[PDB]
RNA sequence: CGAAGGUGUGCUGUGAGGCAUGCUGGAGGUAUCAGAAGUGCGAAUGCUGACAUAAGUAACGAUAAAGCGGGUGAAAAGCCCGCUCGCCGGAAGACCAAGGGUUCCUGUCCAACGUUAAUCGGGGCAGGGUGAGUCGACCCCUAAGGCGAGGCCGAAAGGCGUAGUCGAUGGGAAACAGGUUAAUAUUCCUGUACUUGGUGUUACUGCGAAGGGGGGACGGAGAAGGCUAUGUUGGCCGGGCGACGGUUGUCCCGGUUUAAGCGUGUAGGCUGGUUUUCCAGGCAAAUCCGGAAAAUCAAGGCUGAGGCGUGAUGACGAGGCACUACGGUGCUGAAGCAACAAAUGCCCUGCUUCCAGGAAAAGCCUCUAAGCAUCAGGUAACAUCAAAUCGUACCCCAAACCGA
RNA sequence: AGGACCGAACCGACUAAUGUUGAAAAAUUAGCGGAUGACUUGUGGCUGGGGGUGAAAGGCCAAUCAAACCGGGAGAUAGCU
RNA sequence: UAAGGUGAUAUGAACCGUUAUAACCGGCGAUUUCCGAAUGGGGAAACCCAGUGUGUUUCGACACACUAUCAUUAACUGAAUCCAUAGGUUAAUGAGGCGAACCGGGGGAACUGAAACAUCUAAGUACCCCGAGGAAAAGAAAUCAACCGAGAUUCCCCCAGUAGCGGCGAGCGAACGGGGAGCAGCCCAGAGCCUGAAUCAGUGUGUGUGUUAGUGGAAGCGUCUGGAAAGGCGCGCGAUACAGGGUGACAGCCCCGUACACAAAAAUGCACAUGCUGUGAGCUCGAUGAGUAGGGCGGGACACGUGGUAUCCUGUCUGAAUA
């Protein structure tokens, strides 16, 4: 899942990055710590999505 | 502006223990895991933004990791910091 | 939560657990 | 009686610390020999 | 199984001169 | 349908050896002739691992000392609780500094350690525990000393050293009483305060230093006065009159604590002040220091423990009452005064003498040049903001630091 | 005032005893000398090997000193066992 | 390449994909905390404290880049004296350190041998410092030879334990010449004619070729022992593939492999053609390296130790000619 955001603009990409860092990351880690989390792949996939979005931002903005 | 994402990242997990429960029920304060640096101002801002509550003051401390042995291999636990954030009279969590 | 730590096979003079 | 070794972290660091070794080339050569021998503890440090 | 590193110096011999 | 190794046997050769096989083993070995040895062990006070010897012997690690009862447990002298006996008590008590890095508390086990057992531990596994604007580190300055831009010198390396920068063993701003957990507290909670700077308002004003002046800022020895921490007695509060004689009495038992900050500033110590005029001195100037003359009063000014009121009709408080996972928790809570003695601790970096002549800079008050003075900046009052980061467990004259 | 006197902490080890495969690779008990000065101690540095320091004994220089320790010449050489 | 995977100790739970964006490898990029030449200052290393300029939710406070040293060049300022210099400020390129050995140079021993030991040897070895490289140095005779002749340097074997040096003791030890590896000659010290004129250095295109991922790749069964057969016996096939590893005992035909044939979107090492920039062909003349050669004084290397002692260098004093 990369092409659906490869063509997005900087502002919307940053908004998506902020949304991903706020939701599904802080709540996910809190749930995992509290033990209410049942599936652990959520953290891995959200972290990989964050890394992918950061890479796209680095590639687009600047260079 | 990376202040928002820094505030998101500074907080790692909450802390649960008998002392934590006693402080929560008595002093209306919550103890939770924080980043290794986790400066007081950043912790206060992150708590304010995420928990949408009012905090009186934050005092932190660094916990030294214990030395444990798996098999015969010595293995020091990773160090971590905990912050005792004191909430206002109005508490949510 | 990760309860299982998978303690390895110990030496012959190992704690009885 | 008092033995030869009386520990003192500050004195140890200022006498045999990494900065003390690197101040002069001889200590730098000692560090190079340590690296070549591949010792995990390159020098005295906390 | 290390060999004894330090061995005390022998007791001085009795004067046989 | 059993190679090598191991293990006994019968033959065989003057011999180093050779042949076959009983059993283990489990998958490699190798006829004859040639080629090279890291080619043959019984010693070298030989090297590595193991096992005997002494020998089930010394010893079981200051002659401060254990007993009984109950409890858990399979097992109790050493593990938990109660009553007795003993030791330190200028320590064998409590804090720390340096030094260790979780040994601190709980649950859980006796695999290994404790010079014995152990249910126990500073032992094995799991969990919890270290909260700072007022503690210290951090940070400003600096002594001894280190580094050292340029610079000098030296075959190279490198040695010395200026400006500068480090370097606490020192100098700089601020918090105290009570309570709390199984483990944190001068950090958390209750009460009362304080210190340094940013921001904005109000009224004034000239501001401004790597520069100048004072301060910081100091040795030895010795005695007195005020005191305080501290301890003794008396009165007061609550309880007791008591198993071997008497004990309502001038008798016995426990308490009679209250900080920092705020105002007065005392005992004591230091010094003569107010004003005017002038000076190539303070590597430039100076209202600041120093010096030179005047009129005036004779006191002023600085430092200064302690005590006193507030802090505080607040906390604490002997003891009693009600429930106890029977370890313990909740409520209540009277008096909280006088005198004496007194320190090595404060006045005291004090005072008097002595030669052995007794650190430096920074913060701090003040002065102005450069520049600006409708600004900027400073002063006095108010409101708010921030004071970050690091250690806070535990041992710290010892079972935890240096001695294996 | 005393490089004063007696005597605690502190410093050192003059005598005796025990301990020599000891509690300790110089220790413990009682005596013993100084204990206001040439005293001692905590902390931080300076003096580095034919050199340092030395109230000077050939003493100390990390339990080793008439020339420390570490690595190299180096498997120095040994007419010796 | 791909239908199995989220690395191992060391299983699990939760998942992705299964015809392609599951997983893995490769080429090119991005991120790359702190200490570490650390490079803003300091410092006991993974730590503390700053200034400048760029933009921002409560002034609060934040994110980014720079601020080390030296060398060279350039610009602006700038004293003791006018000029001027030294110095000061700013801009640009390079180095600073690490790394096993090889090279050259500046230093540089001792033990031991001579049956002792000082000349000597050990030895220009042990070891320190400096500089660059993939090799470095050297290198085209002010050389030899002998009056016959060879034409750069380096390395291998003879000459050769020869001649020689040597308390003529121990020991050290050549050269000429011969056979081989490989051979490239030039540039400055200067004028005129002709002036891209060959050979090089710096960048693109094309062709060739190798790497960084890889693909295909032949051929055996039945019977007996036997835990298991690749082993006993029978009959077969491949081989430009029985070189190797694993498979319940020794497998050519069980799998990975090997012989053999191919693959490259992208970056690459090397051989040529084709492009662009810089130094730069050939002809006539002259010039042809002065504080040098040499000598005196004391030494070092040449096998050669001062001996009858040539040659080169060196600390000091002198010192010509130039064809």
């Amino acid at each position: 899942m990369k092409a659906k955001e490869l063509r997005e603009k900087s502002v919307e990409e940053l908004n998506t990055e902020l949304l991903n860092l706020l939701r599904e990351q802080f709540n996910l880690r809190m749930q995992a710590a509290s033990g209410q989390l049942q599936q652990s792949h959520l953290l891995k996939q959200v972290r990989r999505d964050v890394a992918r979005v950061k890479t796209l931002l680095n590639e687009k903005a600047g260079a | 502006m990376i202040r928002e994402e820094r505030l998101l990242k500074v907080l790692r997990a909450p802390h649960v223990s008998e002392k934590a429960s006693t402080a929560m029920e008595k002093s209306n304060t919550i103890v939770l895991k924080v980043a290794k640096d986790a400066t007081k101002a950043e912790i206060k801002a992150a708590v304010q933004k995420l928990f949408e509550v009012e905090v009186e003051v934050v005092n932190t401390l660094v916990v030294k990791g214990k030395v444990k042995r798996h098999g015969q291999r010595i293995g020091r636990r990773s160090d971590w910091k905990k912050a005792y954030v004191t909430l206002k009279e109005g508490q949510n969590l | 939560n990760n309860r299982p730590v998978y303690i390895p096979r110990p030496r012959p003079p190992h704690p009885r657990l | 009686m008092k033995r030869t070794f009386q520990p003192s972290v500050l004195k140890r660091n200022r006498s045999h610390g990494f900065r003390a070794r690197m101040a002069t080339k001889n200590g730098r050569q000692v560090l190079a020999r340590r690296r070549a021998k591949g010792r995990a503890r390159l020098t005295v440090s906390k």
